[PDB]
């Protein structure tokens, strides 16, 4: 507390990048072109 | 020989008699014919080992179109009888090289695979092969689309 008081750190209204991070994030983190899974049944054998 | 090694091209065995027997009608080297087919109780076994070739290797070329054949057609394709067919069926089933199952309720039988042994494999093979093809499709249809729409 002596010699130091902290400064405040907020994170910007970043929609100019948060927009495109969200859009690439969910347009990519599910099967890319999203026609990939649409593995199906022997995983069900092990799972059952 | 080598054309008879790739799909074996279901020739006439008397044209094999032509080829492999007029080697004794050579006004040159007959020491190939003398060493290979000049033998009698080894060379005759080579003649019938080549009948074993026609049955052996031509069952391995005909193994595609089965899961449906009668026995008379297999006699009409193996270039031999039905009795020679059954003797060769005997020695190649005790070979048991590819899983045979032969039966005479009416005779519709064949040398065969293990006879589609699985369940959902058909869904896997057909639908996932064809549909993962159809998911690679759009990924290179955009390829074709961009490359042709650079110009027009």
């Amino acid at each position: 507390n002596r010699h130091y008081y902290s400064i405040t750190i907020n994170y910007r209204k970043n929609e100019l990048e948060q927009k495109m991070l969200l859009n690439l994030h969910k347009k990519s983190w599910m099967e890319g072109l999203t026609l990939q899974d649409y593995v199906v049944k022997e995983m069900l054998e092990l799972a059952k | 020989l080598l054309k008879l090694f790739t799909t074996m091209e279901l020739m006439r065995w008397s044209t094999l008699v032509e080829d492999y027997g007029m080697e004794l009608r050579k006004g040159s080297l007959e020491s190939p014919a003398t060493d290979v087919f000049g033998s009698t109780e080894e060379g005759e076994k080579r003649w019938k080992d080549l009948k074993n070739r026609v049955v052996e290797h031509n069952i391995r070329i005909m193994a595609k179109y089965y899961t449906r054949i009668t026995m008379k057609r297999m006699a009409q394709l193996l270039d031999l009888s039905v009795d020679e067919s059954e003797a060769f069926l005997s020695n190649l089933v005790v070979n048991k090289t590819i899983f045979a199952k032969v039966d005479r309720l009416a005779g519709i039988i064949n040398f065969q695979r293990p006879k589609d042994p699985n369940n959902l494999l058909n869904d896997w093979s057909q639908k996932l092969n064809s549909l993962m093809s159809l998911v690679n499709k759009t990924t290179h249809l955009i390829a074709k689309e961009e490359m042709i729409h650079n110009l027009q």
